[PDB]
């Protein structure tokens, strides 16, 4: 397996509203479970914010109570979170999580992957993608993903066939208010002439998808 | 609310060590003979994963090196023999009553022998220079411990204020870190100077290591 897939994350303006969805693998039956939203502000711990059960009972954490609604559409195996009057403290990765029973109580056995909500009035900007060209037996190369907003960017190498030696660094917030990150890989310097090295850069907020060939020199 | 306090907040332990972390609840989480404390493991960039429910029961498929014990207010999570992939933040969480609450997390880092970094320097790409800015990148790869100093030098002059650093989370396989430092200058200022160097200081190095290039080969 069952999968929980969140969507609706992204940029929200302060005071605006948030509408997230969690879609559950359709083969799954949701009646024996609780359905939860749990969020994590960057660098912080986990905060449970809402739950719903099969009979429609909702619970909300008073930390957000009053501007939060959890709802369900079983005909799509989907649960929803709406939050209004967003403020800075609402910037977080929001997780969907499914509770299983332990003697009438719940534990969070299955989690979605989380989606980032950024409360900001700034404008989305796609990155530029520049090569870090190779220039003993190991050489380093990479891609610089520069000047984007908001997070996140994902980077893979050769469509995911290249995983060992890969280091994708945390983004840095630059003084412009835009992020930049690099992703690098070390490879045998023997293969610099035969092998192709392509970094697959994805900035979904700007619909930026770049596959940059990094050649030597 | 039930407040959960984890101790220690962070710890470093060698591969093979027994690791015990504690969680103290501000009131009993017992109900009718069972203790409603759960433990999760959260690796960087990933959703939390349930390890232990009801204080002592292992979620199926969780490795047997993980165990939990406790009752009332006091709970422990033990890793009987730490593996390098156990680098993570571990959270306790009470299911006794709404709102469900989490401890602040215990960050478990892996201790290992000191390794000097391997250093690489990357000139700005021609594609970026055409756009009007220069990013010079210094890579420090696969070192331990995390602490390191990068000093940028331009025609031998020590820079400050014009660089940002970012460091990877500890590697799940070899327990090392990597660091990238970016020096950012305008195209005009970049082409006013010849020698670009980064000088690296680290416990594994008895004297600093400098990588450099001369602009325009």
């Amino acid at each position: 397996e069952v999968q929980l897939v969140e969507s609706g994350g992204g940029l929200v303006q302060p005071g605006g509203s948030l509408r997230l969805s969690c879609a559950v693998s359709g083969y799954s039956i949701t009646s024996g479970y609780s359905w939860n939203w749990i969020r994590q502000a960057p660098g912080k711990g986990l905060e449970w914010v809402a739950s719903i059960t099969y009979d429609g009972s909702t619970n909300y954490n008073p930390s957000v109570k009053g501007r939060i609604t959890i709802s369900r559409d079983d005909s799509k195996n989907t649960f929803y979170l709406q939050m209004n009057s967003l403020r800075a403290e609402d910037t977080a990765v929001y997780y969907c999580a499914r509770g299983s029973h332990y003697f009438g109580h719940w534990h969070f056995a299955v989690w979605g992957q989380g989606t980032l909500v950024t409360v900001s009035s700034a404008s989305t900007k796609g990155p530029s993608v520049f090569p870090l060209a190779p220039s003993g037996g190991t050489a380093a190369l990479g891609c610089l993903v520069k000047d984007y907003f908001p997070e996140p960017v994902t980077v893979s190498w050769n469509s995911g066939a290249l995983t060992s030696g890969v280091h994708t660094f945390p983004a840095v917030l630059q003084s412009s208010g835009l992020y930049s990150l690099s992703s690098v890989v070390t490879v045998p310097s023997s293969s610099l002439g035969t092998q192709t090295y392509i970094c697959n850069v994805n900035h979904k907020p700007s619909n930026t998808k770049v596959d940059k060939k990094v050649e030597p020199k | 609310d039930i407040q959960l306090t984890q101790s220690p907040s962070s710890l470093s332990a060698s591969v093979g060590d027994r690791v015990t972390i504690t969680c103290r609840a501000s009131q009993s989480v017992d109900y009718d003979g069972d203790s409603y404390m759960n433990w999760y493991q959260q690796k960087p960039g990933k959703a939390p994963k349930l390890l232990i429910y009801a204080a002592s029961y292992l979620e199926s498929g969780v490795p047997s090196r993980f165990s939990g014990s406790g009752s009332g207010t006091d709970f422990t999570l033990t890793i009987s023999r730490l593996r390098p992939e156990d680098f993570a933040t571990y959270y306790c969480q009470q299911s006794h009553e709404d709102p469900y609450t989490f401890g602040q997390g215990t960050k478990v880092e892996i201790k290992r022998t000191v390794a000097a970094p391997s250093v690489f320097i990357f000139p700005p790409s021609d594609e970026q220079l055409k756009s009007g800015t220069a990013s010079v990148v210094c890579l420090l790869n696969n070192f331990y411990p995390r602490e390191a100093k990068v000093q940028w030098k331009v025609d031998n002059a020590l820079q400050s204020g014009n660089s940002q650093e970012s460091v990877t989370e500890q590697d799940s396989k070899d327990s090392t870190y990597s660091l990238s430092s970016t020096l950012t200058l305008s195209k005009a200022d970049y082409e006013k100077h010849k020698v670009y160097a980064c000088e690296v200081t680290h416990q594994g190095l008895s004297s600093p290591v400098t990588k450099s290039f001369n602009r325009g080969e």
